[PDB]
RNA sequence: CCGGCAUCGCGCUCCUAGCC
């Protein structure tokens, strides 16, 4: 035998420290959380991770025109990944500051109608899903165990504050919608390598 | 200070209106029981089980999401079958859902059924 | 199940949170049924040692005191 | 049938010399049998009211014997209590509450799961009307009577009319 | 809440659910019987008996064991408290309070309490003539209430 | 809803939220509909998906996430 | 919607009292 998808995306991911969490737990965050130690620190159960990264996959791959989604980070340890996610997936990636009004102020310049709204972290891009929950779009977040919850559906619950984790959840999120759209074929081969996800320090 | 089946309509209230799926009633009696028949009969709640650990009792209801109100009318006024209709204009949303609970020598009823077996009794509440 | 941290009277089904023990001495090895929480001096019939000490909670045994709940 | 299962009581105090100071002493008012499903058979026994001490002293080395003194089919053991209806919008008669349908049908369930203590209750109320009596037993004294349940619910069935099912924690 | 205090406590005891004794209690209702009225003559109230009784002779509770509460069995034997056991200790530590007052009559918190544990002694005595516990004329004398106990 | 004739006079049966039986009136912004996709085999996607509304107030308690977690868990 | 029974429905001489 060989080891199957799920047991290689758990190996990925705690090699990349997604399973490590923080000091506090929120508790609607509880549902997710295996134990803690005592470092204090919560561990993360890495299979209802992988399994919202499933449903998070088969929620994105639905869209029949990728441009309706936008993906988002105002960290900087987010940027390079989530502009390769929208590069490989076809999504529109906005990087950095959120312009207020971008998704309720139709005269806005930047003004965009998404079907879809994904997020790095719920705490720092906490404008985005305000602006969300005036417009109708669901939303996809990254969050960590003292993530508030608030406004967001298919939440991803990782370590969303290390340099590995951003990346290799990201990596990883667009593996799947490329299986599932078929772009990859079943095997496991496919090139595109996870160290293009992890930001680069000039 | 207890006078229940205030307490028990007023919990599933409150958890209904949180939308959770179970809520639990602490001390339980065949005057609350008999209530709830009534409102499973109608269609107001799913099933519901009786937890006897031994005293008073307790029950857990299991809430369909389609109650939106059910309370006591406390001070049990005396409803004979002439004055139904002002009660359920007073209390009632419309004429045509929504009912009020009396106690009667022929058992617990909603006003309905009291209408058909020409008896009257006394308030205890209403849901709708 | 998390019932076993709630309060002893707030769980769906309650229960007491004490215990009746089989408890040994080490010069009469005699069992003496004792209660977790005693609330007195008690000592054995035989060996006349000194038994357990009432507490605010649960008794506390002396030295080299074995029990077993039961 | 009743004089069939008192000729299998009579004599059993020949021989197995462990069972005298038991059977010397104790008649059964009746013993119907009763179908339970699948073509299977079962039989009741009812010991008056004052020697059911003694039965559920014992309980076990003689339930097996008419398991082998009957070889046919499941017996269960209660003792009869009579039941008696409501007194009358006042009459001043205050019926004590033992011989009180809750208080008789509680120890019918008590004795016909005798082995096993009782040690909680459910009450299920079905959406169209259906009640469901589930009861847990205590876990130990378990490979001595799960095969009765399906007759213990049988047994409940007839004398109290309720539809229990047992499960252990 | 308190009768006569804001706290709202909840501490005290939860019986089992089980209704019968243990499996490993092995003694029969006339010992405990006998234990109970030989405890009871000594001088012991209800419940400094199922204190021993718990404590000494691992009897949990006697209902349980014996089917019938202890001042039941004490009644049968003719020998319950002529004053029920809660009257007689509220009546003894009304007379501790009288007796500490008229040695410090300027300590008006215990003039306080004295009021409050007699409030409480009438109307634990309304209870008693309701339920015919108490001659129907028994009634509560401040001077002569020493006789009565201790 | 229905006139005593037989017709349907109401326009416009309301969506109701797929976790709280509540109504997702006209004027709630807050509410989503999501539609997850089926996988089946080869390719692992065809325009097949089941759909879910959950309204403005189970998106603001935040009990969007667990109320979504445990609808999609049903097994067809 | 309800009468009339039967389950493990404290009695009748006397008024009404079905063909025991
Ligand atoms: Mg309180
Ligand atoms: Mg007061």
């Amino acid at each position: 035998r060989a080891l199957s998808q799920k047991e290689q995306d758990i190996q990925m991911m705690l090699a990349a420290d997604v399973h490590l969490g923080t000091k506090n737990c929120d508790f609607q965050m509880e549902r997710y959380a295996y134990k803690r130690r005592s470092d204090g620190i919560y561990i993360i159960n890495l299979g209802k991770t992988w399994e919202k990264l499933q449903l998070a996959a088969r929620v994105i791959v639905a869209i029949e025109n990728p441009q309706d989604i936008i993906v988002q980070s105002a960290r900087p340890y987010g940027q390079r990944a989530v502009l390769k996610f929208a590069q490989h997936t076809g999504a529109n990636a906005i990087a950095g500051r959120h312009t207020p009004g971008t998704f309720t102020n139709q005269m806005q310049t930047s003004f965009s109608e998404p079907r879809l709204l994904i997020l790095t972290d719920p705490r720092t891009d906490h404008q985005p899903i305000k602006e969300s929950a005036l417009g109708n779009i669901p939303t996809i977040a990254f969050c960590d165990t003292d993530s508030p919850m608030r406004y967001v559906d298919i939440g991803i619950p990782a370590n969303n504050k290390g340099r590995n984790s951003i990346g290799c959840l990201y990596w990883l999120l667009a593996r799947m919608v490329l299986q599932m759209r078929g772009t990859i074929l079943p095997g496991h081969k496919w090139d595109v390598m996870v160290d293009l996800f992890f930001y680069r320090d000039p | 200070g207890r006078r229940i089946l205030n307490d028990a309509l007023r919990t599933m209230v409150n958890a209904e209106r949180r939308g959770k799926a179970t809520a639990q009633l602490q001390p339980i009696s065949g005057v609350m029981i008999s209530f709830l028949n009534i409102m499973k009969h109608r269609g107001y709640i799913k099933n519901f089980e009786v937890f006897d650990p031994h005293r008073v009792g307790k029950i857990t209801v299991e809430l369909q999401g389609r109650i939106k109100d059910c309370k006591a009318l406390t001070y049990r006024q005396d409803l004979r079958a002439t004055e139904i209709e002002k009660y359920r204009t007073r209390m009632l949303p419309t004429r045509q859902w929504g009912y009020v609970v009396v106690t009667t020598p022929n058992g617990v009823l909603d006003h309905e059924e009291a209408i058909r077996q020409n008896v009257g009794g006394q308030v205890l509440g209403y849901f709708h | 199940e998390l019932e076993k941290l709630k309060h002893k009277k707030k769980r769906l089904v309650q229960s007491p949170n004490s215990f009746f023990m089989d408890v040994k001495c080490q010069g009469c090895f005699n069992i003496t049924t004792v209660f977790s929480h005693s609330q007195t001096v008690v000592v054995c019939p035989g060996c006349q040692t000194v038994l357990c000490q009432p507490t605010g909670g649960k008794a506390r045994l002396t030295e080299g005191c074995s029990f077993r709940r039961k | 049938f009743e004089d069939t299962v008192a000729q299998a009581f009579f004599d059993l105090e020949n021989g197995n010399q462990e069972l005298k100071s038991d059977l010397k002493d104790l008649y059964i008012n009746t013993a119907i049998q009763m179908d339970v499903v699948g073509n299977r058979k079962a039989v009741v026994i009812h010991v008056p009211y004052r020697l059911r001490k003694p039965f559920r002293k014992i309980h076990v080395r003689l339930v097996r014997e008419l398991e082998k003194k009957f070889s046919g089919k499941d017996v269960v053991f209660v003792a009869t209590r009579r039941i008696v209806r409501p007194p009358k919008k006042g009459s001043a008669v205050q019926r004590p509450r033992t011989r009180t349908l809750t208080a008789v049908h509680d120890g019918i369930l008590e004795d016909v799961v005798y082995p096993a203590e009782i040690v909680g209750k459910r009450v299920r109320y079905r959406l169209d009307g259906a009640k469901v009596i589930k009861i847990y037993l205590d876990p130990k004294e378990r490979n001595n009577t799960e095969y009765k349940l399906e007759t213990f619910s049988a047994v409940y069935r007839r004398l109290c009319g309720k539809d229990v099912v047992f499960e252990y924690p | 809440g308190r009768m006569h205090s804001r706290g709202k406590g909840i501490s005290s005891s939860a019986l089992p659910y089980k209704r019968t004794p243990p499996s490993w209690v092995k003694t029969a209702v006339a010992d405990v019987d006998e234990l109970i009225t030989k405890a009871a003559k000594k001088g012991q109230m209800p419940s400094q008996i199922g204190v021993l009784l718990r404590d000494q002779h691992g009897i949990p509770l006697v209902k349980s064991v014996t089917g019938s509460k202890i001042l039941r069995i004490l009644k049968a034997h003719g020998l319950a408290p002529e004053i029920p056991e809660d009257l007689y200790f509220l009546i003894k530590k009304a007379v501790a309070i009288r007796k500490h007052l008229e040695r410090n009559r300027k300590d008006k918190d215990s003039k306080f309490r004295l009021i409050l544990v007699e409030s409480r002694i009438h109307r634990l005595a309304r209870y008693y003539k309701r339920t015919k516990k108490l001659p129907p004329t028994w009634k509560y004398e401040s001077a002569t209430a020493s006789t009565l106990v201790a | 809803m229905q006139n005593e004739v037989g017709d349907m006079v109401d326009l416009y049966v309301p969506r109701k939220c797929s976790a709280t039986n509540r109504i997702i009136t006209a004027k709630d912004h807050a509410s989503v509909q999501i539609n997850i996709g089926h996988v089946d085999e080869n390719g692992l996607y065809d325009g097949r998906f089941t759909t879910f509304a959950l309204s403005g107030f189970v998106r603001a308690q935040g009990d969007a996430d667990g109320s979504l977690d445990r609808l999609w868990q049903k097994r067809k």
